[PDB]
């Protein structure tokens, strides 16, 4: 609920 | 839907193996982990193809669409990935990249769209 754990941002 | 076939043997009911190389520098395709269909059998994401231009190693690799599905990664199940071993995967220092590519039918899994307006 409007909360997370983790998280992505990588590219190539 | 106007859909251009490329070949018979590629169809939307089946697995196709995809073959790539090791690349170089940064900022190209980009691969999102965001799952929410089925979020109650935590540890057992999945990952799918988010942005992608053409002329990329991706692009020529011959056939890719914003949405495509990986099971295996050079023969790394998707059992428990960190954010972090595939994209050492996509440039690990084996001879070549060997991933398996799976194209559901339409309607299973939603259509991913990102920015950009239409004219």
């Amino acid at each position: 609920m409007f909360r997370d754990f983790d998280y992505i941002a990588d590219w190539c | 839907t106007p859909h251009v076939k490329d070949y018979s043997f590629v169809t939307e009911d089946n697995t196709f193996e995809v073959k790539l190389f090791k690349n170089s520098s940064g900022l190209g395709f980009s691969f999102s982990r965001e799952d929410n269909l089925i979020p109650e059998q935590i540890n057992g994401s999945i990952v799918r193809v988010k942005k992608l231009f053409p002329g990329q190693p991706a692009a020529e690799s011959g056939k890719i669409d914003v949405g495509d599905v990986i099971l295996k990664v050079n023969g790394a199940p998707l059992k428990g990935l960190s954010q972090q071993d595939v994209i050492s995967a996509l440039r690990g220092t084996a001879p070549e990249v060997s991933l398996l590519l799976c194209r559901p039918a339409p309607g299973v899994l939603p259509e991913i769209d990102t920015p950009g307006n239409s004219s």
